[PDB]
């Protein structure tokens, strides 16, 4: 449940990522993966050592899916439909586990981006990246 | 339980902190991003707005002494269960806090290290740190009943 | 998301317990009271004490909101709107609380009514327990 | 972490328990309530609705397993992390299962028990067994990394 402010400061903290998007897509994961050990069940057909180029690989997909949401912020639902039954249906991945990568995606864009990263930004990041998460939630059962 | 490797990590951190600093900034965040915890603090005056909330003199004292126990929580790492008994007491029996809230402030407090100390906040420096603020929550949670 | 197989076990069952959801709406706190004692911080204004007149009433409501729930399988969001407001505007309950509400509410049910708590109604009341308490929490900004 | 009183009421309970019909029914209400679980369990034959789950053999024989291994967790309870090592490195490393489904298979497990046991299944005697089943979770989620 997003706000006028909030869409225009994802906006605005997303322009400026810019191509760096992907990188921290990888960074993000790399962070989860470490902290939250128990994510890496999902990935047991990766390989999951630090630097790894399939890690690499994957966080650019999950930027990409990020920026296509960041364009579509008034309808998530349908620009999400397929990764919606992609998680749900066919991987059943638990809600808490998007709790876990939220949090670091977070992390990696603090780290970054200082400047950006406001009190206020902190807030609609969070409520971003929690609506992005429900969706890809919603037909868990 | 860290080893002495992760305590390495979190103290080399920690003797870098801004007491005042982090502290005012991890709970003015706490009140911003998560709006339904100023519930619990609505003696402390203006907390209609983002800007109020940062520069509320009684938030910046306030974050102060919760960092000082989250200090005297380092200090005490081999025993945070006996360093948290009279505060998880407090939080249940007078403020009524679930505790769930403490798993917010936690990672509020790990943004405001990745913040301030960027490229040195490391994911092996984040992991260590994050198994401190799940054991300060786990030892808040302890004593209720 | 729930299903006609779902809301027809749904229905079945709450025709079944009929004058005694309020008496298990109070059963079912009282064992989430005891059993997850973190949930008693959102009832600092109770007496909480065993037997205590304050639980069943409170009981008794729970069970009249749920049998409304069962009438508006279809439209929870708009049947449920003043609660919605009540549980995730106002109160700000956490939703894991809710889990442990809809699990002691199934193990009540299961006490009571063995015969009727069959692996697929089990499901069914699950799933419905599950969307109220999604509905519940949906306003949280 | 269990006091002397809800030992006796856990052990006191389970003595009553038929671990041979329980094991099947609660592996089985876990297969049928939370069916992405089914994934896990592909070579066990048919599973296409609660009829065929409910009277599948290798469902039954593996419920059976379950129920002994939480009934040498009872044996072992002041050392469950220890009882439960080889356990947990098993769902991690060969099984891949994240760790919150240990918590459904719990109150499964609990449903079943207050499905068979009516009125003796109390209030207080539903706390100690939550207390157990959690700490089988904990437990079994020890070895992860
Ligand atoms: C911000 C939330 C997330 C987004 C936007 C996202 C996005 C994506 C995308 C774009 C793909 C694959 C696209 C393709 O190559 O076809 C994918 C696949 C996948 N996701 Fe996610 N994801 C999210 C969260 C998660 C979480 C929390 C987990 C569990 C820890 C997870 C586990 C997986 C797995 C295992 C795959 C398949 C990878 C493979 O087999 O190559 N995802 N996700
Ligand atoms: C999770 C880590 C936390 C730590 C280390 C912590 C620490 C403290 C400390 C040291 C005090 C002492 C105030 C005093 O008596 O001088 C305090 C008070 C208080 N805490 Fe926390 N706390 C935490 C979480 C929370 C959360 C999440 C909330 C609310 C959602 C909360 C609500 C309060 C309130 C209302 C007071 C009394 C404030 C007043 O003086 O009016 N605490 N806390
Ligand atoms: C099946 C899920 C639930 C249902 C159907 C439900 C229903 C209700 C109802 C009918 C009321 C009375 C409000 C009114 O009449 O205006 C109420 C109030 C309340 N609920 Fe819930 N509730 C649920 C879950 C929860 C949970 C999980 C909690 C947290 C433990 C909670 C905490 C409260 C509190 C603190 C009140 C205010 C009581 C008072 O007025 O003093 N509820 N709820
Ligand atoms: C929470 C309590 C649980 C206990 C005490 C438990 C215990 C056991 C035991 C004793 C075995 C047999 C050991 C062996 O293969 O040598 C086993 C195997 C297995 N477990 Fe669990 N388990 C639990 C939960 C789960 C959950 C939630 C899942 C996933 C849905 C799961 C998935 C499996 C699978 C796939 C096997 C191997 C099946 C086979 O024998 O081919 N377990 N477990």
């Amino acid at each position: 449940v997003l706000s006028a402010a909030d869409k225009s400061n994802v906006k605005a903290c997303w322009g400026k990522i810019g191509s760096h998007a992907g990188e921290y897509g990888a960074e993000a994961l790399e962070r989860t993966f470490c902290s939250f050990p128990t994510t890496k069940t999902y990935f047991p057909h990766f390989d999951l050592s630090h630097g790894s180029a399939q890690v690499k690989a994957h966080g650019q997909k999950v930027a990409d899916a990020l920026t296509q949401a960041v364009a579509h912020m008034d309808d998530l639902p349908t620009a999400m439909s397929a990764l919606s039954d992609l998680h749900a249906y066919k991987l059943r991945v638990d809600p808490v586990n998007f709790k876990f990568l939220s949090h670091c995606l977070l992390v990696t864009l603090a780290c970054h981006h200082p400047a950006e990263f406001t009190p206020a930004v902190h807030a609609s990041l969070d409520k971003f990246f929690s609506a992005v998460s429900t969706v890809l939630t919603s037909k868990y059962r | 339980f860290l080893t002495a490797e992760e305590k390495g990590l979190v103290n080399g951190l920690w003797g870098k902190v801004n007491v005042d600093e982090v502290g005012g900034e991890a709970l003015g965040r706490l009140l911003v991003v998560y709006p339904w915890t100023q519930r619990f603090f609505e003696s402390f005056g203006d907390l209609s707005s983002a800007d109020a909330i940062m520069s509320n003199a009684k938030v910046k004292a306030h974050g102060k002494k919760v960092l000082n126990s989250f200090s005297d929580g380092l200090k005490n790492i081999d025993d945070l269960k006996g360093a948290f008994a009279k505060l998880s007491e407090l939080h249940c029996d007078k403020l009524h806090v679930d505790p769930e809230n403490f798993r917010l402030l936690g990672n509020v407090l790990v943004c405001v290290l990745a913040h301030h100390f960027g490229h040195d906040f490391n994911p092996q420096v984040q992991a260590a740190f994050q198994k401190v603020v799940a054991g300060v929550a786990n030892a808040l949670a302890h004593k209720y009943h």
